[PDB]
């Protein structure tokens, strides 16, 4: 009977690093649109007086990657579960990973749309009324915003590899 | 016991665990992963001389490693202290590892500091040094890299990389890396207008490397151009571009270029066998644009947003064996897109928009042994698209919308029928749901 309980255990593991790497996934996705629009930006920052109408053709792009931003915290999803629109935000995604009852794992991911990422009201068109540094700066604050979630399900991975060796053992 | 033991392996992971327990002398693996080991010094590792492999990953945070921890582990040859959040490293910590040939250190916070200092000196043998995700901000290996004459796999990825230049890398030259993983590292200064560009000269200067892991890093053409010139004449079998999300213009915008025949002439000298452009946001196969690489046998752009292909697009691929183009926006083909491609093998087409293939589409492609044409949008092909491809052994076909009308579909359904064992999944008939190669028009 106590073989069962690892084999459970185990299960259970390896499914959270599933579901962890289906986010971790998805955020890289997040993170190249991020970057994308940084560079979006600073072009944008860089265009001349004279090349002022250039700005409006930047805007739609970024306003196009924005919405990607919020398809992917929209749809991205595993085991029927929203990942990354913040909804299991509170509760958050618990794994029975011990050999007894007790023995638990609580994973939180925040919310990845523009919006919770405060990427959603970036307007090119509009430096002198939203500060170049201001835009760049929410930019960035996403950046590392998304960038440490993924830190942190790397954490989680790496101690659900651990755990599946120790029940191996 | 308090840990597992079993034959050469104690496996000591998620004990509770504040020091290195009490183990058989005989052990040579030992797994301490997940407990809460605050500091490790000479003492820690003294009963345990004969450990081949060991893993300490993940401990609560804040780790002290004292200097000649490792000392007398003569025969250490893989060491994993991964997730060390806060680790603390006095610069003596790794005295007495010369046999050392793997070191793991992802996300421990570490910065430049790890690789310009002396932290890594006494390891003289060793091979492969991971240091994912960590703060490192300039890459600035110490002189004793010289004498690492076994030294051949580094990973960076993750760590926000300021620029690389020739004297950042100086350490590094001469060094015949396998694999060399500078992915993800943002390159945030190295942008148009840097003076460093002026300066930077060749970060791979005198270096070759099988594996060039560039991936993730934007790579605006502009940057790629720049980028590309500076390390002109280094030999680079397998180069990753993949994900530089800055490099296409993308479907329905022209902020950005999309690479052209001018982008890549710095790697005309790399000879570079195969290339990653994948998921790059890549709109237009611009002429000449693969040109200079002269020796490429593979080239994938999957997972881009291309929906067009200039003529002469593939001009100077005279060695390429397989070509994807896999999960593009490609609304059709026509004979003259795969000009220049007569040693073909390999065509990915798969995942497109593809409403139509042109009379010849292939006419120029012999050698082919392998076609994917699956979910597209194709309702019928040209009367004998498919019979000079003499050396055809697959053919993905299915997932597309076949119109079964006779006589249009005569000749796919006799020849699918004729070559049924080349034919991979099943082609279907819009409406009816019966296979294409079931179809016997009158
Ligand atoms: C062309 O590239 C695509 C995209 O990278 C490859 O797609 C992978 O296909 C394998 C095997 O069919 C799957 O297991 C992976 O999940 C696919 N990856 C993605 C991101 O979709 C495809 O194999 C490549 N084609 C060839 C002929 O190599
Ligand atoms: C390691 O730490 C202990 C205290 O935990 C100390 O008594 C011991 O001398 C130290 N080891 C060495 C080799 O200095
Ligand atoms: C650790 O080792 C270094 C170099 O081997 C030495 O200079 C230093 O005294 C040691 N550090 C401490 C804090 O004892
Ligand atoms: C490159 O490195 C090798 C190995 O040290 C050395 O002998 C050779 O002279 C170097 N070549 C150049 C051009 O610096």
């Amino acid at each position: 009977g106590q073989i069962r309980g690892l084999e459970m255990a185990s299960k259970n593991s390896q499914d959270g690093i599933s579901l962890i790497q289906t986010a971790e996934g998805a955020l890289t996705e997040t993170h190249a649109i991020l970057q994308r629009m940084r560079e979006l930006t600073v072009q944008a920052g860089n265009t001349g007086t004279q090349q002022a109408e250039d700005l409006g053709a930047i805007k739609d792009e970024m306003d196009a990657l924005i919405e990607e931003i919020d398809g992917i915290s929209n749809r991205t999803e595993f085991n029927g579960k929203k990942l990354l629109d913040g909804t299991n935000s509170t509760d958050g995604f618990t794994f029975q990973i011990g050999a007894n009852a007790g023995q638990q794992l609580n994973v939180k991911i925040d919310s990845m749309s523009s919006t919770a990422l405060g990427v959603n009201a970036l307007d090119v068109t509009d430096f002198a009324a939203t500060a170049f540094d201001d835009q760049l700066k929410s930019i960035d604050t996403a950046i590392n915003t998304v960038s440490t979630q993924r830190a942190k399900l790397g954490a989680v991975q790496n101690r659900l590899e651990h755990t599946i060796n120790n029940l191996g053992a | 016991s308090e840990c597992s033991v079993i034959g050469y392996n104690a496996i000591c992971i998620n004990r509770g665990l504040h020091q290195v327990p009490e183990l058989p002398a005989h052990v040579n693996y030992v797994d301490l992963s997940l407990n809460s080991i605050a500091e490790l010094n000479e003492t820690s590792f003294s009963r345990l001389q004969d450990l081949q492999f060991l893993k300490v990953e993940q401990q609560t945070p804040g780790l002290v490693i004292r200097n000649n921890t490792f000392r007398g582990l003569s025969s250490l040859i893989i060491l994993k202290l991964d997730y060390n959040q806060f680790l603390q490293l006095e610069t003596g910590a790794f005295n007495g590892l010369a046999n050392l040939e793997v070191l793991t250190l992802t996300q421990c916070n570490l910065d430049g500091a790890v690789l310009s200092g002396n932290f890594f000196k006494p390891l003289t043998s060793l091979e492969m040094l991971v240091l994912r995700d960590n703060n490192i901000k300039k890459i600035q290996p110490a002189s004793f890299f010289l004498n690492m004459r076994r030294f051949h796999v580094l990973d960076l990825t993750f760590n926000k990389v300021k620029s690389i230049c020739e004297e950042d890398l100086l350490n590094f030259q001469g060094k015949h890396f396998t694999l060399l993983r500078l992915s993800s590292i943002t390159l945030q200064d190295m942008n148009e207008y840097w003076l460093g560009w002026e300066k930077c000269g060749n970060p791979f200067k005198n270096t070759s490397i099988t594996t060039l892991d560039l991936s993730g890093n934007g790579f605006k053409e502009s940057m790629a151009k720049r980028f590309f010139d500076a390390i002109a004449g280094t030999k680079i079998q397998s180069l990753i571009l993949s994900n530089s999300y800055n490099m296409g213009s993308s479907f329905g915008h022209t902020n950005f270029k999309d690479p052209d025949n001018f982008t890549f002439k710095g790697l005309e000298a790399s000879g570079v066998k195969t290339c990653d452009l994948s998921k790059s946001k890549i709109f237009a196969l611009l002429k000449s644009v693969f040109s200079h690489f002269t020796d490429l046998e593979q080239l994938t752009l999957a997972q881009n947003e291309i929906n067009k292909i200039d003529d002469n697009a593939f001009w100077g691929l005279t060695h390429l064996l397989k070509l994807n183009l896999s999960q593009n926006f490609l609304g059709s083909i026509d004979s003259r897109m795969f000009e220049n491609l007569d040693k073909l093998e390999v065509l990915d087409l798969s995942y497109n928009h593809i409403r139509a293939l042109g009379d010849q589409s292939f006419l120029g492609l012999p050698n082919l042994k392998e076609l994917a044409l699956d979910t597209n949008q194709l309702k019928s092909v040209p009367d004998g698209i498919f019979d000079r491809l003499t050396s055809l052994q697959k053919i993905w076909l299915h997932t597309n919308p076949w119109d079964c009308s006779c006589p249009r579909i005569d000749y796919l359904s006799r020849w699918l029928n004729k070559n049924s064992q080349k034919e991979q999944g099943s082609a279907k008939c819009s409406g009816s749901g019966k296979p294409v190669r079931s179809i016997i028009c009158p």
